[PDB]
This record gives structure tokens, sequence and C-alpha cells, in this order.
């Protein structure tokens, strides 16, 4: 038993669209990692321009975005920057890479078309600023020890016992130091905010990392 | 009572927002400056807009939508609110018509 969801916004169904067709049923499949954030009538479109010879027809698991190898994850940060490779990790273990431009982008979604076989690719983000999150939340990060009480109190640990089991103090003065980009990714690809003009969202993302600060 | 006739080709179709698989959606709120899961019982619209909508999925990550509006109405003949969330343009295809903003009603 539900409560009024989870099958009236279920909506999955890819059939018995205007043009869709059932041979390519996986195609579509594959094609939706592809392209996330859109409607069922552009991924259809989309799928229909699919050249039956390139490997989209097999199974398709996520993708990611590296430049030049570097495996970049930050979008806002790096989107007017070119994405060159985009690797498509099938389901069969086999790796493929695309050369990949930036073009058109909205004002949340970005847009890379693929040259060759004039798809497109779009990342899992909405290109919103975590800087006000970040600013908020980076001085109470700085103001932690690693031998503190805090510390101690957050692991399930006494007084006592000591911390050099752990073998992590240098590590910790290292994230301490580079918690800036680390906590940036981490905003950007833990999930979504669609947020524009309010800031409620993103204080409860600053009241939800300050909450566990030690933890994180 | 008057209808226009149109034609129409799709050279380039509606392109917007749209959530494909999206499971059970949660709710919070700021009533005591401190964000706690309002996960029912909705009993009084709530005038201000210290609400989000936590959506949740399987096929991909959760997204989050500040809310625009709480409507009390009735799905099923019961005291349910009309809840919407806001986004630059997020459409819900439900029915065969076209909603310029995502909706779900809680039914308790």
């Amino acid at each position: 038993i539900e409560d009024f969801n989870f099958s009236s916004r279920y909506e999955t169904d890819y059939k018995n669209l205007k043009d869709a067709d059932v041979s390519r049923l996986r195609v579509y499949k594959n094609i939706e990692k592809l392209l996330p954030f859109y409607n069922r009538e552009t991924i259809v479109k989309y799928g229909n321009l699919v050249d039956a010879n390139n490997t989209l027809y097999t199974k398709d698991l996520v993708s990611v975005v590296p430049m030049k190898d570097k495996e970049v994850i930050s979008d806002i940060n790096k989107n007017k920057t070119s994405i060159n490779k985009l690797l498509l990790h099938y389901s069969d273990n086999t790796s493929q890479t695309l050369d990949i431009k930036y073009l058109q982008d909205f004002s949340k979604v970005a847009e890379y078309e693929i040259a060759n076989t004039k798809l497109i690719y779009t990342p899992n983000t909405l290109l919103h600023s975590y800087n006000n999150i970040v600013k908020a939340v980076l001085n109470d990060l700085k103001s932690v020890q690693y031998d503190s009480d805090a510390v101690r109190k957050v692991l399930d640990i006494s007084s006592n016992i000591k911390l050099t089991e752990l073998y992590l103090d240098e590590q910790f003065t290292k994230t301490k130091a580079n918690i800036e980009d680390s906590l940036s990714k981490l905003l950007s690809a833990d999930a979504v905010i669609a947020e524009n003009s309010n800031s409620i969202i993103d204080n409860y993302v600053i009241e939800k990392i300050k909450n566990n600060k030690e933890a994180l | 009572d008057e209808k226009k006739d149109d034609i129409k080709e799709e050279k380039q179709v509606d392109k917007k927002l749209e959530l494909r698989n999206i499971s059970n959606v949660e709710l919070y709120t700021l009533e005591n400056n401190k964000y706690r899961h309002v996960s029912s019982l909705s009993s009084v619209p709530t005038n201000p807009e210290a609400y989000f909508m936590k959506v949740k999925s399987e096929n991909f990550k959760d997204v989050m939508l500040p809310v625009k509006s709480i409507e009390s109405a009735r799905k099923d003949n019961q005291d349910v609110y009309k809840i919407v969330g806001q986004a630059n343009d997020l459409i819900q295809h439900e029915n065969n018509i076209t909603l310029e903003n995502y909706t779900y009603y809680l039914p308790k």
C-alpha cells in the first residue's frame, strides 16, 4: 500500500508515443542516461535519430565526463571549458570515448553535442552555484582539530583510547587545507538544486553539513 | 465555442525539463527554525514559502524543488493539499495534458 505517489507519478512508459519504435526500446533506454532532465518527446526524437551502425544499441550504464583524462566532476566550474572526452561504460564492460563540444546550454542544464553522430550529452547537474553554501560553512569547517574533544565525541571512543591506530592525521590536515574544492564537488555531485531566488534549500544544505561537520 | 485549425510539423519539439522516473517524495519545512520532515498532516495551508520538495527516484539522484503554492483540494473526494514545485521550465506530462509545474497530492 502507498499514499498517492510512485504509481500515478511513476509514468516511466516509453511505449505508445507519437513516434515510438518497439525495435528501439533499448536504444531509448540507453539514450536516457545520455540526456536526463528532458521530456519524453525529445528523448524519443533523439532515439529515432540514433544511427543503427553505432554501438549505442547494446546495454548502457552511467557515463562520466573526463577532460583529457582528468575526470572532471564540478560541471559549473568547467562548463565553459570543453570536456573533450565522454566515457560510455556499457554493461558489457566495454569502454568507448567520444569527442565532445560545448554548445547552447540552458540557464540550468548544459548541452554538449557529439560531432560524429549528431547526438547530445548533458551532465547530471543544473549548474547551480554553491558559492553561497561553501562560503557560509567554510570557516566553520576550518575550525576543527583532529585531536580535539568534539572529534572524539563523534567517534564512539573514550578519552583514554588514543587516535594513533587510524594513521590519518597528516591527511586530516591535507583535507582541512583543500576542503574548498572537495566540498564544492561534493555539493555539485550529491543532489540537484533548482533554486533560483530564495535560499531555503541552500540553508537546509548548510544546516545539514554544519550538523555533522566533524563526521564529514 | 470556436476552435482554430492549426498545421504543425515537429521540426523542433518542445525542449523542457521533466522527471521521468520519480518515486515517493518527501517534504520539509522551517516551522521551528530547523528543517523538519513534515511527511504528512498538512492540516492548515502554511502561507509562508519555507517548504522545499525533495523528490526521490531510483534511476538517478534526488532533485530538490522549492515549493510554489499549497492548495487544499479533493483528488479522491478527500482532504488533500495540492503542492507544486518551481523551476524554470519543468513540466509534467500526465493524462495527455501538459502542466507548467510538477504537482503531487497529499492524501492524508
